[PDB]
This record gives C-alpha cells, structure tokens and sequence, in this order.
C-alpha cells in the first residue's frame, strides 16, 4: 500500500534500473509535513541501501 | 658458452636455446600476410644481446614498437590477420576446440577475405611449431591454453551485433549467444558487459553522465575493445619472453620497411616515417 | 533403478540415521536424495512428502521401502538447469561486462530470491572463489556446483 | 557536517513552505517565491513536457490545455531587464 | 489531529494541480519504452512472433505486440519508442517474471545439491576413522581395570635402556639418583593410595551412619545454607532500596 | 578432599540433625536481618521523599 | 530550504551525501514575532547548559 517508504524504494531502484538520477520533491504549504517525509526517505535508504 | 662437448645439427647452451625460440613466437602474434609479404613483420623490433667480459652471451632484451593491431579487426584485400589467429582456428585440438568456442573459418567476421592460405606454409602444423616454441621459451602448459582463449575471445567479440532501433534509435543486443560466449572467456559478466557496452554508465567531469550510444558507437567500442584487448596480449607475451632472455651489447634492428598500399592510413605514416628517419641516420 | 544401484541406495539411506530405527526424518529425505546425486528443488521434495508441516517434518520418519518409491518419482523429471541459461542469469549482476560478480552481490541474490538459502550456505559455497577484490567468476562457480 | 557525509545520486528537496503571517517581510517574499517557482516545475514536467514528447515521437495525440501556468507571477518578481521584477527594482533602487 | 477542514483541503488540491495531475495519467500514456529494450525484455513472451532472420526494431517488435493481442488502446507506437498506458507494462513484467520463476530458484537447488553431496561425503571420512576411534576407546574402558594391564602400565616405562647409563660416569650417577627418587615417589604414591582408600571407606561408613540422623543433619545444613544465601540477597536488596529511597527523598 | 568430606560427615552425624538445626538458626537470623533491612529501607525512602518535596 | 544529495556506487550502495542549504531567515535571531521563538539551539543552551 501507498506509503512513503514506497516512493523512496520506487526511486532508488528506478535509478539503478535505467541509470538516471532522481529527485523526491516534497511540496505542500507550510506545515504540511515537507520535512518529516524527508527524514523518512533518508531513514529508509539508510538501511535499505547501505 | 657450452656444456662442455651438419646444418642446424648442434646442441646449444641452455639460454641460447631460448634466445633461438623467441623470434618464432613474436612472429605468431605479430606477423601477417600482405600484398608485399606472405609473412610480414607487422611491428618494428630492436633485439639487444648482452655479453660478459669473457665474450659470452648472457642476456637479451627486445624493444617492440608500432604494432599495427588495427588489422586484428579488418584486413584489406588479399591480406590476412595475425598468423596465430588462423593457426588457432586450425591447429586447435578437438577438445580445446570447443573449450574456446572456436567455430570454423568464416564463422568469424574479423577475418576479411574469409580464410586465405599462405604459399609453402601449412598453418595446420604452424600451430605446433609455435606451440612447441612457447614451451621451449617457458610458457606454462596451461599458461598457454589461456593465451589461446584470449585469442578466440578477440574474435568472438566480432560476432556481437547491434542493429539500429528506429523506435529509440539505440541499437540493441537482439542476440545473447555472441557476447554470451565472449563474456565467458573474459571471466566477466553478460548483463553488466551488455549495459556497459550499450548504455555507458559513464561519469564525465563532475557528473555521472549516464547515457546510451548509437548502434555505431555500440560497435566502435566492442571493436576498439577487442582490438586493444589484443595489443594487451602482445605486450604481455613480449615481457614473458623478455623475462627469460633476461659490460657489452650487440644491437640488431628490424624495423618495418617502407610500405605503401592503397589506403595509406596513419600506421603507414609513422612506418614510412621511421624508414625516412633511419635512412637519414646512415646519411649522417 | 537396477537392483545394482537399488542395492547401494540402501547403503546410502542406511548411512543416514543418528540413532538406529532405520528411519530418515521427513526432513532428511532431501539430502539423501541429493547425496544419491539428486538435485530436487525444495518443492519437488515436499510434493512427494504430502506437503507436511515444519513441526511434523521433524517427527515423521521414513523407511527405505517407502523412500525408494520417491527416489525414482523424482529421478524422472521434466527439466533441469544448464550453463546455457544458469549463467545467463548471473551474468545480469556483472556490474560491467567484466565477466565476474562481487562475492557480495552474488551472496545477496542467492539469499533473497526464490528458494532463499542461508548466510552460511552461500558462505560455504562461494568461499574461496572470490579473488583479491573479492571477485568471483560465475562461469566457473557455475561449473563448480554443476560438474561437481 | 557536509565534511563527513562526504556514478549516481538521489535528490531530496525540503524547501520552506508557503508561509504568510502578519508582517510579510522580504524573507516571506523569496520563500513564497520559490514555492511559486517549484509548483510551476510540477506544472511543466506534468503537462507541458509530457505532451511535447507525444508530438516529437509523433503519436496519434491531440494537445490538452490544463490551464496551469504561473510564469507570469514569476516574471513580476524574477525577470530583470525589460519589464523589471520586484527583486530587480529593489536591487538598483 | 483528527480534524479535517473540507475546503481548506479542497483548495490545496486546487492550487496544486492534483486532478489535472491525474487526468493525463488516465488520458495519456505515462509509460514509454524504446523498440529495442521492448523486443528485449518481453521476447520470452512471444518466442515465435519474430522470425529467425533479422528485422527492423520497430516492425520486428510490432509483431510481438500482435502476438500478445494487446489492445490498440493500451499502447501507442511512436518513432523510436512505444508509448504504453498505465499498468500495461506492469502486467507484461509480471508474466515474464513468471515465465522464468522456476528457472530462477533453479540454480539455488543444484547448490543445495552440490553443497550437500559434499558435506555428507565428509562425515563419511570421520567415519572408518570413526570406527577406529569408536572401538579404540571401548578397549580402554575395559582394560584400564585389568591387573595385567595396570601392570604393563607401571612397567611400560622401565622398558626401552640401561648398562651404559649406569656406567655414565656422571650419567650413571645421575641415573642411579633418578632411580632412587622414582622408587621413593612410588612408595609415597602407594602409601597415599592406601590412605585414600581408607579415608573413602571411613567416609562411606560415616555416610551410612548419618543416613538417619546424619542424613537429617546434612539436609538441615543445606537448608540453612540456602536460607543464609537468601537472607544475604534480601539484605543487599534492602540496602539498595534504602539508597534509592534516600536519593528520591533528596530529589 | 576425602578427609574434609569425612570431617563434615562426622560433624553432621554428631550429625544431619545438628546441621539442620544450625541451618535453621542461621535462616532465622538471616530472616530477622532482612526484615530489619527492609524496615530501614522503607524509612530511608520515606525520608528521601520528604526531602525531595522540601 | 534544504536540498540533500545522496551518492551511490555502481553496486547500488550509499557512499556520500551533500547538503545545499538556502534562505536562512536569521533575521529572527534578534527579534521574534508574537508567540514565536528563535532558533531552538538558543533555548536549548540557556537550559541544557
């Protein structure tokens, strides 16, 4: 199911698949959680790719 | 120097034995049939023999030069590649035959003019002769088998195809077998090879510029790859030979002679350059 | 299976009981088939075991007479792997057409896809085929497990 | 920090979000500027760009105007020479 | 938290371009793949769509599209690449991953095989070697209690050894001294053994006698020891508790 | 070791009952000590709490 | 604003990381609006000291 850890893995693979750098851009008005969702993306990639 | 003690009939020293079997080796991966010589020296060579004070031979070096390894991929009309190739495609033992995936002649595209023969010379035996040499020289039993697969390799890599793609316009690997084999002889891997060979995961300057070449580029590489994988061999053997052959020295210089065919490529330029060079030496 | 081998099969089966009743725990079946030169996949073994359950897989036992009927059933199969394709799959992990894969990437795949192996299993396998740079040449490793 | 943390890269962007209090100082101007900036990126890559390639490859496709552009509101604060931008003036002035 | 303003969230979805952001995903073809990688990845699906001979990437792959009887609305053929519809490529991937599952998995098997036949044929080596070990021990367990064997044992050493040693004049003297020492040691050992035996007998007798009063006493002693240990533990715990309490009070 | 064991056995014989009695006495003493310790601990805790409040 | 960059090798492993910081509203370091605070660290220090 839709989850942040999913967007992170979807990209992190896409990169290694078609060999073409990627970006995860968190939009949303102030407060909407732009930050947290970033801390997760690192959180995930810090274990899933380390 | 002698261990004490008719034509070629004579038992030479231990090193002079090798000093003798060297030239017949470099002649393999290095000489090839041309419109001017059935067994042309495809690279200048300057042999150096070393003597002690008593006047005896003790050492020997060999400074190789301009190895026209270009022809390893495409040979002109009525010309051949480096002897060793044909020798292998033929002198190959049934067993080792497959061991290096050595399909018959004309099954490889690096051999233009298909299989051309050489007058008074039988490649069939030619093999053993050089095989025999290699041993005399010192190349370990297997140490050779290897130097042979690396040859087949330098040939298979020629079968590898890249047909244009009018959809994406980046020719692909419609067939595995080719590189499939090749990558086996290299002790490397397919998939990787393939990508690398098709999509250069390069890294220009301060960027991991990942890109994909065009059918052509796809080959100019697989081509100029094998082509250089070859030279990596010559230079190698030469230091294996030079590893055994090694106050005074005698110098013998065998440069490649003024040659001037149809296509007067770069090679022919430096070659006829040296020739002009040397002559002037005599003049001086 | 000619009695000649069937006679020996027993020698192998028998050579598999820690205590002595003359029974091979539903588990051992696999290795005993293997030891007899069989490469049954993990499923091909359970299928002819009535798909038991971990627990009962360590309780249930076997006697040659009831085992033999399985040895064969397996023995005769539809397919098998082969260099041809076997390596064709590993060559997909060959970072850069080098012809070799990192004994760490190989060590991964083998323990994260399909019939997942164990950390030790893979260790014991590749172990000693990694070079200075811990690089393994599949082509060979392939043949090793194979021709071996 | 960057001294320790340091072919491929993953990019994660955490810009400050559209914020608009009482005193809407300069800061709030560049901040809500970037926010307007970024959004437009999504608009480009989402509708503009995508349809161009449909054209390029020449597939059976007709354009569709999603009416999503803020270029204007960027010029009013981005553009320099020619019709100056809010930033422009405040720079020379 | 748990509070969700309808319109506030309705506008966001407005100024952010969500809906439109979705129309094209449904409207257009957000997935595209070039003619080569396509006839590459999913050829395994149509092994006989493309003839043995070569063929133009495009056309050659349009064949295998008919081979999957793909609906002419899911895809869109272009110039160099094909433009597919959402999900259309996912399913194509699934299939292929199925078409190869068995094979995968395949290798792992042979490994368990190889990895097996070998480590079994290993326990086989420790085995005659086992037997050897097996039987060999058993002997000893039987023998070690046999007069004759103990005899051989004490005696096994005197074997070889002399006359020369004795003569040596220095060596001979040393040997003599050593012999004397050995004899003394042996005597001492014998005496010790006898004493030990006597002690053991006495102990046994005492134990029997104790078994009833003695037994009771032993039990009591054990109980007392246990109690003491418990008490000590309790005391320690109490002390710790007191300290903690004091700290808490101060805080 | 044997001698030590023998001595212990002899004492017990003079012995198991005697040992048991001794053990019981020890246990009782230990229990008393434990109780005292517990009481002290409780008092300390109370004091600490008061101090903290203050 | 902040833009973190993570770097991977060919095998797919994390190896590096950069951080491009932007518009640091350090104004508030001197005067904070109503019901607002300064940069956390300040208070942290005045207390965790």
């Amino acid at each position: 199911p839709p989850h942040i850890y999913a967007i992170a893995d979807t990209a992190y693979r896409s990169m290694l698949q078609d060999r073409e750098d990627q970006s995860i851009l968190c939009t949303g008005e102030s407060g909407a959680g732009k930050t947290e969702n970033t801390k997760k993306v690192i959180q995930y990639l810090a274990v899933v790719a380390s | 120097s002698h261990k004490g003690k008719q034509g070629p009939s004579f038992s030479y020293g231990e090193l002079e034995k090798q000093l003798l079997q060297a030239n017949p080796i470099l002649e393999a991966f290095g000489n090839a049939k041309t419109v001017k010589n059935d067994n042309s020296s495809r690279f200048g060579k300057f042999i150096r023999i070393n003597f002690d004070v008593t006047g005896y031979i003790v050492g020997a070096n060999i400074e190789t030069y301009l190895l026209e390894k270009s022809r390893a991929i495409r040979q002109a009309k009525d010309e051949r590649t480096f002897h060793i190739f044909y020798y292998l495609i033929a002198g190959a033992s049934e067993q080792m035959r497959n061991d290096l995936l050595l399909e018959g002649f004309n099954n490889y595209t690096f051999l233009s003019n298909g299989h051309v023969p050489i007058p008074a010379q039988q490649d069939d035996e030619m093999f053993q002769e050089t095989l025999e040499a290699m041993t005399i020289m010192g190349f370990t039993e297997e140490e050779q088998t290897s130097i042979l697969r690396v040859v087949s390799s330098v040939l298979q890599l020629g079968n590898i195809v890249f047909k244009k793609e009018r959809n994406t316009d980046q020719a692909s690997m419609p067939d595995n077998t080719a590189a499939q084999k090749v990558c086996h002889l290299m002790g490397i891997n397919v998939t990787d090879f393939t990508r690398s060979i098709l999509t250069p995961r390069i890294k220009v300057g301060r960027d991991v510029v990942q890109k994909a070449q065009t059918k052509e580029q796809a080959d100019f590489a697989i081509e100029a790859l094998a082509k250089a994988k070859f030279e990596r061999l010559f230079r190698w053997i030469l230091t294996r030979v030079n590893k055994a052959l090694d106050a005074s020295f005698l110098g013998i210089l065998d440069i490649a002679g003024f040659e001037i065919f149809e296509i007067n490529s770069f090679e022919q330029l430096c070659i006829n350059y040296t020739n002009e060079k040397l002559q002037q030496l005599f003049n001086h | 299976f000619s009695e000649e081998q069937t006679a020996e099969f027993k020698e192998a089966f028998q050579l598999f009981d820690r205590t002595g009743d003359g029974k091979i725990l539903y588990s051992q079946c696999g290795d005993v088939m293997r030891a007899l030169g069989q490469n049954p996949t993990n499923a091909e073994v359970m299928k002819v075991l009535g798909n038991p359950k971990s627990d009962e897989m360590n309780l249930k036992t076997l006697k040659f007479e009831q085992f033999l009927p399985m040895m064969q059933t397996i023995a005769k199969n539809k397919d098998q792997g082969c260099f041809e394709d076997y390596v064709e799959g590993l060559r997909v992990f060959d970072k850069e057409g080098n012809g070799t894969v990192m004994g760490a990437e190989i060590r991964h795949v083998l323990v994260t896809l399909g019939e997942k192996m164990t950390e030790e299993e893979v260790e014991q396998l590749v172990a000693g085929h990694e070079d200075s740079n811990g690089c393994i040449n599949y082509e060979e490793l392939v043949r090793m497990v194979l021709s071996g | 920090v960057n001294k320790a943390l340091d072919a491929s890269f993953l990019g994660i962007l955490d810009i400050a979000g559209f914020e608009i209090f009482e005193i809407n100082s300069f800061e709030q101007l560049c901040i809500n500027y970037t926010n307007e900036k970024l959004q437009q990126l999504f608009n480009h890559t989402m509708f503009i760009l995508e349809q161009e390639e449909y054209q390029r490859e020449g597939i059976e496709w007709n354009f569709i105007d999603f009416g999503l552009d803020l270029q204007p509101c960027i010029e009013l604060i981005e553009r320099p020479t020619n019709p100056p931008g809010v930033l422009a003036l405040l720079d020379e002035e | 938290a748990g509070k969700l303003d309808a319109h506030l969230v309705l506008e966001q979805l407005r100024c952010n371009g969500v809906l439109e952001g979705i129309r094209i995903c449904r409207q257009g073809f957000p997935n595209r793949i070039v003619f080569q990688e396509f006839r590459q990845r999913y050829e395994i699906l149509a092994a006989n769509a493309i003839p043995k001979g070569f063929m133009d990437g495009k056309q050659a792959c349009i064949l295998m599209i008919k081979a999957l009887e793909l609906d002419p609305n899911l895809y869109r053929i272009g110039q160099s690449k094909i433009f597919f519809r959402t999900g259309v490529l996912a399913h194509l991937e699934e299939e292929r991953d199925l078409k190869i599952t068995d094979v995968i998995i395949a290798f792992q098997a042979q490994c368990r095989g190889y990895l097996a036949r070998k480590a079994f044929a290993k326990r086989q080596q420790q085995l005659e070697s086992i037997f050897c070990i097996q039987y060999n021990v058993r002997s000893f367990m039987n023998v070690k209690h046999w007069p004759w064997m103990k005899l051989f044992f004490k005696i096994k050493p005197l074997l070889k050894v002399t006359r020369q040693e004795e003569e040596m004049q220095a060596k001979d003297e040393e040997l003599q001294r050593t012999k004397e020492r050995q004899q003394k040691a042996e005597a001492e050992l014998k005496e010790l053994e006898q004493k030990h035996t006597q002690l053991c007998e006495e102990k046994n007798l005492l134990q029997e006698k104790l078994q009833a009063e003695t037994e009771l006493y032993a039990e009591a002693e054990e109980m007392r020891v246990r109690l003491a240990a418990k008490k000590q533990e309790l005391e320690e715990i109490l002390h710790e508790m007191e300290a903690r309490i004091e700290e808490e009070e101060e805080r």
